[PDB]
């Protein structure tokens, strides 16, 4: 959660 | 790894991690109002946030942090990089901030929007401040990098630190280089990462502009900006 | 100006010898704190270091060359980080611990007394630590708090040509100071680097601070001196 | 008119 941390993922 | 890097090789990889300089949605045609500047400014923004988190990625060493902490440093400073980089590209155009090619701006057009006046005349010194140190790209991208290691930084993190080492190592390899003596390599690197001092000051007032937006006139906000916003709040 | 023909050591003299003297707090042992009586206590006791701060600061090389506004303008923007600094650097040897005066000290609870106050707290108590970790010297301090005052309000102004002059000289003082410690070039470098990215945190504190100030000037309560109110209208 | 005028010019 928190689209901030997904982006930081893919 | 991010430790075993030379200053040369700091430069080329920052360098080319450098995000492009994206355009604003701005229409010559339709008539500037509040509501207007502060969606086109906050539109740009939004679409560079994408930019910057994969710049981040690319930073020598951020990858090594923890995802969690990644998120922290991006909260606290992502405003900081959208306004170093704003100064750094409005360099050459004095009395001006280059938003984007096509939304160059100049003091009396912040007017439209109250309390924008100062921030824009805070970000103008910084840029003819930029300018009167003849600031190098070399040199930019390493404060870039700074900022974002820096500003959320205060168990052991001692390796962020290494890293800022290792930066502060490639700033003084660049000016050596200049040419420039000992006495004034210790100089310019002292002006320069006091000017992150007041990118810090714009950026705090920033998002106190930001907060009373959000829950007053509804300015529209991105979701993500919305969730760094209330990072700081 | 006579700041700038100064030597490293001239310098240093100068700057400790401008030292602001340390206030103690209105006595009460009567605890705990409420918390009217907490920013009761640390308002008095921070207009009380102001009028020293104000003395001090005619006191640093090249201030005194300053125009009567350009001196003005560059207190009211960096009188809270000067304070902090201070405060900081005098809670270094009380760990978890923040000495406001000699007899006011207040670890991390009791920040709970006030609202807002614990965020605050805590990141003093870093930048306080971190100097801790870092071993800075008096000598140092008095470095990085004259820098605060030329520099803070500096880009929101010659006569600026002249300020960053004089920070440069006190820029030269500092790798002079790592020098003389027996630190090699580059770590004279990383040091110098590492103590002004404080200064961003510093004024990052600041900040945060102004801006309850004022809810807690807006919403009343707690009466603050003229002096201040005039102080905190300078950021609003 | 400001007290931090007078402190300035007063100054010890
Ligand atoms: C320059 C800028 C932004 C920016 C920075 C760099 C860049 O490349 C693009 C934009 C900015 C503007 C809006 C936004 O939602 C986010 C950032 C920005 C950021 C925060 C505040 C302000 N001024 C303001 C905002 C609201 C208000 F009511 C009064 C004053 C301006
Ligand atoms: C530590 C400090 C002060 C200080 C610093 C150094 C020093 O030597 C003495 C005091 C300070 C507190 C009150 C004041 O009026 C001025 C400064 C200070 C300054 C501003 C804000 C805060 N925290 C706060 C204030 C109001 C609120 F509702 C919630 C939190 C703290």
């Amino acid at each position: 959660h928190k689209i901030l941390h997904r982006l930081l993922q893919d | 790894l991010a430790l075993s890097l030379t200053a040369d090789q700091m430069v080329s990889a920052l360098l080319d991690a450098e995000p492009p300089i994206l355009y604003s949605e701005y229409d010559p045609t339709r008539p500037f109002s509040e509501a207007s500047m502060m969606g086109l400014l906050t539109n740009l923004a939004d679409r560079e946030l994408v930019h910057m988190i994969n710049w981040a990625k690319r930073v020598p060493g951020f990858v090594d942090l923890t995802l969690h902490d990644q998120v922290h440093l991006l909260e606290c400073a992502w405003l900081e990089i959208l306004m170093i980089g704003l100064v750094w590209r409005s360099m050459e155009h004095p009395g001006k901030l280059l938003f984007a090619p096509n939304l160059l701006l100049d003091r009396n057009q912040g007017k439209c929007v109250e309390g924008m006046v100062e921030i824009f005349d805070m970000l103008l010194a910084t840029s003819s401040r930029f300018r009167m140190m003849n600031l190098q790209g070399e040199e930019f991208v390493c404060l870039k990098s700074i900022i974002l290691l820096n500003s959320g930084v205060y168990e052991e993190k001692d390796h962020i630190h290494r890293v800022l080492d290792k930066i502060t190592d490639t700033l003084i390899h660049l000016m050596a280089k200049a040419g420039l003596t000992l006495q004034q390599q210790h100089q310019r690197l002292a002006q320069l990462l006091l000017i992150l001092s007041h990118i810090r000051h714009m950026s705090n007032k920033g998002m106190e502009h930001l907060y009373s937006m959000k829950c007053k006139n509804v300015v529209p906000l991105s979701d993500l900006l919305l969730e760094m916003l209330d990072a700081h709040r």
